[PDB]
């Protein structure tokens, strides 16, 4: 027994300085899993399906990122009429993507009522709220597999359907010039589509997501004037019968639009129109920009 | 001058081509817009005319070029070193390429007035930011030529036309620099002096302006998920082994300085004991490792899934994953043994 703990007695040692190295792993595992608070979803309004009338108003909104920092929203009020394309403009920092971020419940310190349809997060969790709109962000993702998995990862979808999405979509002879049209193998971004291909197969899932609400914060990212304004002509003849709220650095595109308001240093202000919301502002924020 | 005689190069050993026929002179001092449709090899003749892309056949004359890219990134640095990238500092001159690139309020604002540890790839930044401190950096550094990759997507109007207006016009042009800026904007075109139209990988028209409009609380939770009743009979079985093996041993001793048939037999049924308990011990103790992964992995999963966007552009992505696969790939294959 001496001669074989003799050895044994470095083993021991050393196996057990092993396992307290695994055992701090374990620990650092342990410690990551118990933050981000529950922030969690938590049956009235589920049981009737979502109207379709896209009437929502927004009052006394404001919204902050971290908790007890710098608000970035103030005194928000605004109305949507039903089934109208709304335009949103502003200088940077002004707060368009932050009015979308919170019009998602992205931001946890909003203050103030969202309404939707008489409707609003009282009683409803945030899944029936993950649903009931759709979004085109400026940051355009792409996440690796098929044409098919990036379009639609439900897999609920027709080849027709996704053809014609394509087809509106103006991505159709792209697509028809790939080996396996609907089977491509796409990697995480790359070179096998360029930027503007990216934003336009966000707008595809937009298409074929088929709500009743539509954010997009700059479609025109990358994408040339020429094709922008078509592109935009034949997706407002598409979005005929749903609301769209807009937010592009393209004038013409806001141009378009009956219903524009301006974001402020941290406000905003409506305006109807297009004769009178470029002459009261005594052609200031939005006569001499264009 | 950059040239370019017969351009020709595709994305492969073998493959059918995208760039056909290019043919191109860039004199210095002179502004040229490229211009065209969305994948029309706009980026690929920046890349090509970079020497990263090696034309089949074709002849490209023209040095440590300066260039932005089309997706910018960013260093595990400071702001400053972002924009001085490997250069010494200037005085006069670090404080005019921050101020003509409109990045001095908002570098304020920052929580580090300055030298702020710049997050991986940038997440404590937001959209435009990144592309000006990338334009930055490509306009900090003395160079001939400098090739810009649409670096006005993530602008607004105002900051784009400060930007132009300052930077490209006032601070590019006073050295009498080579630039070659593809975007697409109204302002850019009566100020440049070249454009080159694109469509299909193929240059549609050539020239000038003037030519071109005249053309045609750790290890609770780990032995929990363990399970109280695995465990246990581990260390149980574990014990009841080396009790066996130990106490064999002893009556084997006071036996061989010497019921010779019982030592016999106690010594055969201790034989057997051993091995059983051993068995045991070795498949409890695999069966525990096994339990462990799984369980802690899907809390994992679910704990993350769970989270607000807040934590998840707080926390640093490369810890999380790093994280992830190095515990993950620890508890799997290493805690058992
Ligand atoms: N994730 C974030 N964390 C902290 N502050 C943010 C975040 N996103 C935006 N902000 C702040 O909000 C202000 C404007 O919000 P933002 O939505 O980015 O406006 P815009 O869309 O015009 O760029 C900026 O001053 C910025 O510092
Ligand atoms: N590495 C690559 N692999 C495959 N195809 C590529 C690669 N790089 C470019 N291409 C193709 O060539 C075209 C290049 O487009 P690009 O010049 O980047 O458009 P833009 O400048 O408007 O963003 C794209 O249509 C793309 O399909
Ligand atoms: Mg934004
Ligand atoms: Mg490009």
């Amino acid at each position: 027994y001496a001669l074989m703990v003799s050895n044994y007695l470095n083993w021991m040692v050393r196996n057990l300085a092993d396992m307290e190295i695994q055992l701090g792993a374990v620990k650092r595992i342990h410690a990551l899993l118990k933050t981000e608070a529950e922030s969690y979803e938590g049956p009235s309004l589920i049981p009737k399906n979502w109207p379709d009338q896209g009437k929502i108003q927004i009052q006394n909104l404001s919204v902050r990122y971290d908790s007890s920092l710098k608000p970035v929203l103030k005194h928000v009020n605004a109305l949507i009429s039903p089934g109208q394309k709304i335009g949103i403009c502003g200088r940077t920092g002004s707060g368009k993507s932050s009015f979308s971020l919170a019009f998602f419940r992205m931001v946890d310190m909003f203050e103030g009522r969202i309404i939707i349809d008489g409707i609003d997060i009282a009683k409803l969790p945030l899944h029936t709220l993950r649903s009931r709109l759709s979004i085109i962000l400026q940051d355009p993702v792409l996440f690796s597999g098929t044409i098919r998995f990036n379009l639609d990862p439900e897999k609920k979808c027709s080849d027709s359907t996704l053809w014609e999405a394509l087809e509106i979509a103006q991505l159709k002879l792209v697509v028809k010039a790939l080996p396996g049209g609907l089977d491509a193998i796409i990697t995480e971004g790359g070179e096998n589509f360029s930027q503007g291909q990216r934003q336009l197969f966000c707008l595809a899932r937009a298409f074929v997501r088929k709500t009743s609400i539509f954010i997009m914060d700059e479609a025109t990212a990358s994408i040339d004037m020429a094709t922008e304004n078509i592109l935009q002509k034949v997706v407002m003849t598409a979005f005929a019968d749903r609301t769209v709220v807009t937010i592009a650095h393209r004038v013409h595109t806001i141009l378009s639009a009956d219903l524009v308001m301006v974001l402020k240093r941290g406000a905003i202000l409506e305006f109807d129109k297009p004769e009178t919301l470029l002459s009261q502002k005594d052609s200031v924020f939005a006569s001499f920009v264009r | 001058c950059v040239q370019i005689i017969g351009g020709f190069f595709t994305w492969t050993p073998d493959g059918i081509p995208t760039l056909s026929n290019i043919t191109i002179r860039i004199p210095r001092g002179q502004l040229t817009m490229i211009v065209g449709q969305v994948g029309c090899g706009k980026s690929s003749l920046l890349l090509a005319t970079l020497g990263e892309m090696q034309k089949v056949s074709g002849a490209v004359f023209w040095g440590p070029v300066a260039y932005a890219s089309q997706k910018p990134w960013l260093l595990n640095a400071t702001v400053e070193e972002n924009i001085t990238f490997e250069s010494p500092f200037n005085k006069q001159r670090y404080k005019m390429v921050i101020e003509a690139c409109s990045l001095q309020p908002d570098i304020d604002i920052l929580p580090h007035g300055d030298q702020t540890q710049i997050g991986e790839r940038g997440i404590n930044l937001s959209g435009g930011q990144r592309q000006r401190i990338s334009v930055a950096r490509a306009l900090y550094q003395q160079t001939n030529v400098v090739f810009l990759d649409d670096p006005f997507s993530a602008l607004d109007v105002h900051l784009s036309d400060h930007l132009m207006q300052a930077g490209i016009l006032e601070l590019l042009r006073d050295d009498k620099r080579t630039v070659v800026l593809v975007t697409h904007k109204l302002q850019y075109l009566p100020h440049a002096d070249w454009i080159i139209a694109m469509k299909d990988g193929t240059i549609q028209r050539e020239g000038t302006l003037k030519d071109f409009q005249r053309s045609e609380r750790a290890c609770t939770k780990y032995l929990s998920s363990a399970g109280i009743l695995l465990l246990s009979l581990l260390v149980f079985s574990q014990l009841l082994k080396h009790m066996v093996l130990v106490a064999i041993d002893y009556w084997l001793a006071k036996w061989t300085d010497s019921d010779q048939s019982v030592y016999a037999m106690v010594f055969t049924l201790l034989c057997s004991l051993g091995i059983v308990l051993c068995l045991v011990t070795s498949v409890t103790v695999e069966w525990t490792g096994l339990k462990v992964a799984k369980r802690l992995h899907r809390s994992l999963l679910n704990r993350i899934i769970l989270a607000p966007m807040r934590f998840f552009e707080t926390t640093p992505l490369g810890s999380i994953l790093n994280r992830f696969s190095s515990d993950c790939n620890t508890i799997d294959q290493h805690i058992p043994s």
